[PDB]
């Protein structure tokens, strides 16, 4: 799953060629989810293909047959305009973190933590 | 000042503490304004100073030469500053009278331009307080027409003997065109009062009660430090210089430097020297 | 410790308001004053967060400091604790002329800064629920701001996020792909370059094996332009053919190496273009797409000669994709109109239009094929983009000619906006600036950052 | 520090205020003419490596006009067409040096298009050219009019600005130029 995730068709008709080549990739690679998905629905996937904020509009009939990592496989093949929030909520569910962002960087907070055995290396960026 | 003289001339000036040929040969590289000096009838005092074209300004008191060299170079510095200070006061004192003090042989251009700008400033800040006063715009137009007409009285003779300083006129025309454009834009926007920022955007040359100048932009102010420049080429006031002057004066108000930049061949190097000219400092251009 | 900007909107506001101290904000005179401080905070946050989209919200990555923000706080201190009735004008006047415009070189980014400065002295109204001088309410409205950010808060269209998330997702996937893991010249890491060249030029041996005569100025100044164009094109094509024949013989043949062969090989292995090729003509950073564009223009200029030998270059519909230097072509039209009219060349103008043929101009040529982004073009009206708006929109054709000055232009002066006409998506160099009929409310069309590209490919 | 943008200066405002300051009266027309000449010549003529149209070339041509009007009032009288006739020579004292043959002809065709009938006037002086042909006669070279034109051109540039580049390929006569202008000037002029 992870290798075809990182990259290592006359049957669908309502999709673009750009997604159709990845459909062919998914079909040759993993035929199991291809069988479990039933891609010729055109009823629920028509609804999923049209929502905004489509990370949570999953068809709830299949909400117990598809894991969290396989939903992102669905997202990458269908619509790559969602992957950043998709990864974000995947990580937030698996780790329970309320945000993928960190806290800010108050040096008045990180004054009291340090100690004179080791020094403090402040990496800069342009404009810092 | 000796950090820019080499050793080779510095030990000359330390040794040759009375030789006039040494003084006229090496006092030029010390003070950039003075090109040469005169001497009195026994070579014991210095009484005047020159320029590149021969602009001559007398000193208000004689300068005693001696052996200890700093003990008359300090006298040169103080007496030059006091001479320009009293000469500015005398010029502005006659100029704020009703009659014109037009006598351009009697003053260097450094005091003419400054007196005209100070009197312009005080008159316009009377104006916008009182009335919109197109009379002052018409007065500036007629005054500029008068200067351009008198310019044809020296252009036809040209090269004469003991007559120069057509340049004092040409270094005055540009400031008058600047004042023309300022009053015309104040007319186009119809500013109400003085605290309106379209006036305090413009560069102001006030007078202090200690009779010395105080160049003041938006809130930052400086002081005129009486460096004698002599005749030099000034610049046309493009609106890019508005940007440059305001950034550098705010940066000096915050106690920082100033880094103008951009592509090659614009005017950033001479703009700094132009600001130093309009302010009264001395500028020591380097290379790194 | 990495010491950078916060990665989000309300993160940036939280960092800002943590960096403030409350005795600064809590003055006696309260209500109209701290709201301006919040406007400065939102303005600083907005101008920083535009930088995530390049070259859209800014053309370069301009360095904005916290010292700039503290200088602006010094300004608003000396204004409000200055006497009475602070003019909103000179706040943004001094602010553009000293602080934030002192980073800016291009003019259109100055225009964008002017628009934000004019706008923020009112908000996205539903997300903005401001309060009184109570400091922790200023803290709490930041949590009322949502987690995820929207370009509708900024002004960009919605296809921006589509292209951005496609590219950023491919970046992070390749970066996590990294964490998992002379013979190459004798191998085939560079064979598809030569393979694309052999597909471009296998039936155009005249188009890389003919010699035009070196020519001087003829009668009309549009003939000389196209002849020099032809000469430069054939020269660059044959130079490319030599530079590829050498690197072909050192691989699939029997010879040895020079240093310039190593330079070509190093640049093409890193898949950048060599400096010798960019000395002549600026192209795309893809060398493959570079060879594509070059051979396309090589076909084109011969067709341009064939239809311009007969002075029939006025009638036919032509396209500016095929000119290596199109502004020189347009200034050649300037000379022919200034010679045909009987007026000096300095006293003309350049206006194009869409609502019919030019009347007062001397010549009329049909230019189409332009591409537009940041909006959705229609005749007489610019319309805002949508969620499902495609990125590249084609355009209605145009009529271009040269008009004498102080004549009646086809469009009224206060209904149009000037748009740059760049060369490709990189937004590098400006050809001209055509006016497009807006019809009021121009500031939205500023903050979209509308552009116009001469072509692609 | 505190950075300042100084990217683009103006060209019409400076050129009109300078000419109005330097006694010339018709600045508001001719300044725009100068700036349009700069923009067109930079814009359509073939982009060689070594050309320039910066602020320095403009500041040169303005003093080149101020000097000619400084001569032609103390040495004579003033009238109409000479006042717009001067600026063509005061521009071609600089701009002629850079060009090739054909680009100089096309530049002349552009000068005809901005100024309709005020086309040409050549080098005023010849008594130095007699000494120059004398020194060529002395050192057993030949006498080519092109070398004469380039040497008189060099003397013009050396009077005009501070530094001169002499671009040329190998052996094609670019050092004999100053080498003979040395003696040809030194026979009358002071010390070289
Ligand atoms: N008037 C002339 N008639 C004939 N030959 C001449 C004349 N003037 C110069 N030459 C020849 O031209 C040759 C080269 O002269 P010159 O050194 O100026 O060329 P150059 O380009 O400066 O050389 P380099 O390439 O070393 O810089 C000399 O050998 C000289 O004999
Ligand atoms: N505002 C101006 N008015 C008149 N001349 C100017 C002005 N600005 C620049 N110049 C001229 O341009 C030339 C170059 O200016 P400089 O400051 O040296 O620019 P750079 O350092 O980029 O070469 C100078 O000779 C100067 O006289
Ligand atoms: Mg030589």
């Amino acid at each position: 799953e992870w290798d075809t995730f990182t990259g290592v068709d006359q049957l669908p008709s309502w999709i673009d060629q750009e997604r159709s080549w990845a459909v062919a990739t998914l079909k040759i690679a993993l035929p199991s989810l291809y069988q479990t998905l039933c891609f010729e629905d055109a009823a629920l996937w028509r609804t999923y293909y049209n929502n905004s904020m489509c990370e949570q509009e999953f068809p709830s009939i299949l909400a117990k047959k598809v894991s969290l990592f396989q939903q992102i496989l669905v997202v990458q093949v269908l619509r790559p305009d969602r992957l950043q929030s998709a990864m974000a909520l995947f990580a937030c569910k698996t780790l329970g973190l309320k945000e993928v962002s960190p806290l800010p960087l108050n040096l008045k907070r990180l004054y009291k933590e340090t100690l004179e055995i080791e020094p403090i290396l402040i990496i800069i960026s342009p404009g810092a | 000042r000796f950090y820019f003289i080499g050793d080779d001339d510095l030990l000359e000036i330390l040794g040759q503490s009375t030789n006039p040929s040494v003084i006229q040969s090496h006092l030029k590289k010390l003070f950039a304004g003075i090109n040469s000096v005169c001497f009195d009838e026994k070579s014991k005092h210095i009484t005047a100073m020159k320029s590149l074209e021969g602009e001559v300004v007398p000193f208000k008191n004689k300068v005693p030469l001696s052996n200890n060299v700093e003990t008359w170079l300090n006298d040169l510095a103080l007496e030059m500053k006091k001479t320009l200070e009293q000469l500015l006061k005398e010029c502005v004192t006659t100029g704020r009278s009703s009659q014109g003090a037009v006598d351009p042989s009697l003053f260097p251009s450094q005091i003419l331009c400054l007196a005209e700008q100070i009197k312009f400033t005080e008159d316009v800040e009377n104006a916008i307080k009182d009335h919109s006063l197109h009379q002052i715009e018409t007065q500036l137009v007629n005054k500029l027409e008068q200067y351009t007409n008198i310019d044809t009285s020296s252009e036809d003779p040209g090269n004469t003997e003991s007559g120069i300083l057509e340049l004092k006129l040409k270094a005055l025309i540009l400031d008058i065109i600047h004042n023309i454009d300022v009053v015309k834009q104040l007319n186009q926007i119809q500013v109400h009062t003085t605290e309106d920022w379209a006036w305090k955007k413009q560069l102001r040359f006030y007078m202090k009660s200690d009779h010395t100048c105080c160049v003041q932009m938006v809130d930052s102010e400086f002081q005129y430090t009486y460096e004698y420049q002599g005749n030099a080429s000034k610049l046309v006031y493009t609106p890019l210089t508005d940007k440059c002057y305001l950034t550098l004066t705010q940066a000096m108000k915050m106690g920082l430097g100033g880094n103008p930049y951009g592509p090659a061949g614009t005017g950033k190097t001479e703009s700094v020297k132009a600001l130093g000219g309009l302010l009264g400092r001395q500028v020591l251009v380097f290379n790194c | 410790i990495t010491y950078e900007s916060p990665p989000g909107l309300k993160k940036n506001l939280m960092r800002t308001y943590e960096s403030w101290t409350p005795e600064q904000i809590s003055k006696k005179d309260n209500t109209h004053r701290a709201h301006a401080l919040f406007s400065l905070a939102w303005f600083h946050a907005a101008c920083q967060e535009r930088r995530n989209y390049i070259p859209q919200g800014w053309t370069k990555f301009y360095e904005f400091s916290l010292s700039d923000l503290r200088a602006g706080y010094n300004i608003i201190d000396r204004l409000f604790d200055g006497a009475k009735d602070v003019q909103w004008e000179f706040v943004h006047g001094l602010l553009e002329n000293a602080i934030y415009g002192g980073r800016i070189d291009n003019y259109f980014d100055l225009r964008v800064l002017q628009s934000y400065l004019k706008q923020f002295f009112i908000f996205p109204y539903s997300v903005s629920l401001p309060q009184s001088c109570s400091i922790l309410d200023y803290r709490a409205v930041i949590e009322k701001i949502p987690e995820d950010d929207k370009p509708s808060f900024f002004g960009l269209p919605a296809n921006i996020a589509r292209s951005s998330q496609r590219m950023i997702s491919s970046q992070v996937i390749s970066q996590l792909r990294i964490l998992g893991r002379d013979r190459e010249i004798w191998s085939n890491e560079l064979s598809p370059v030569l393979n694309l060249w052999k597909k471009l030029n296998q039936n155009s041996n005249l188009i890389h094996q003919k010699v035009p005569p070196p020519n001087d100025r003829q009668g009309s100044p549009i003939l000389s332009f196209i002849i020099l164009e032809q000469f430069n094109a054939i020269r660059l094509v044959q130079s490319v053919h030599q530079s590829l024949a050498a690197l072909s013989k050192v691989i699939r043949g029997t010879t040895l190496l020079s240093s310039e062969v190593q330079k070509l090989a190093s640049a093409l292995l890193n898949q950048k273009c060599p400096l010798a090729w960019q000395s002549k003509w600026e192209g795309p950073e893809d060398p493959l797409q570079y060879l594509r564009g070059l051979v396309a223009r090589a076909l084109a200029i011969q067709n341009w000669v064939d239809k311009a030998e007969k002075q029939a270059l006025l009638s036919e519909t032509l396209d500016l994709s095929e000119l290596f230097h199109p502004d020189t072509f347009l200034n050649a039209l300037r000379q022919e109109t200034a010679r045909a009219v009987g007026r000096s060349v300095d006293s003309l103008k350049f206006v194009a239009s869409w609502k019919g043929r030019l009347q007062e101009a001397k010549l009329q040529i049909k230019i189409s094929g332009l591409l537009l982004e940041g909006c959705s073009f229609d005749g007489n009206q610019l319309s805002e983009n949508q969620l499902d708006s495609p990125s590249v929109s084609s355009v209605l054709p145009c009529f271009m000619g040269w008009i004498p000055q102080d004549a009646c232009g086809p469009y009224s002066p206060d209904e149009c906006i000037s748009l740059p006409v760049y060369t490709s998506a990189e937004r590098d160099r400006v050809v001209t600036n055509i006016d497009v009929p807006c019809g009021g409310n121009q500031d939205q069309w500023i903050q979209c950052g509308a552009a116009l590209f001469l072509k692609n490919q | 520090f505190r950075p300042v943008a100084m990217s683009h200066p103006d060209n019409e405002l400076i050129a009109e205020v300078i000419l109005y300051s330097e006694g010339f009266k018709d600045a508001k027309v001719l300044s725009r003419k100068l700036v349009a000449i700069f923009n067109l010549s930079r814009e359509l003529l073939t982009p060689q490596q070594h050309y320039d149209w910066g602020l320095r070339a403009l500041k040169t041509v303005l003093r080149g006009s101020g000097n000619l009007l400084r001569q032609l009032n103390k040495s004579g009288t003033t009238q109409n067409a000479n006042e717009s006739h001067i600026v063509v020579q005061a521009l071609r004292l600089n701009t002629m040096s850079k060009f090739t043959f054909t680009d100089c002809t096309r530049f002349d065709a552009l000068i005809k298009d901005v100024f309709p009938g005020i086309e040409l006037k050549e080098v005023e002086y010849d008594e130095l050219s007699a000494a120059l042909k004398q020194v060529f006669e002395e050192a057993n070279y030949e006498i080519i009019p092109n070398q004469i034109k380039k040497a008189l051109e060099l003397y013009e540039q050396l009077c005009q600005r501070m530094g001169v580049v002499i671009v040329g390929p190998s052996g094609a006569g670019k050092s004999t130029l100053w080498r003979m202008l040395r003696a040809a000037l030194c026979k009358t002029g002071k010390v070289v």
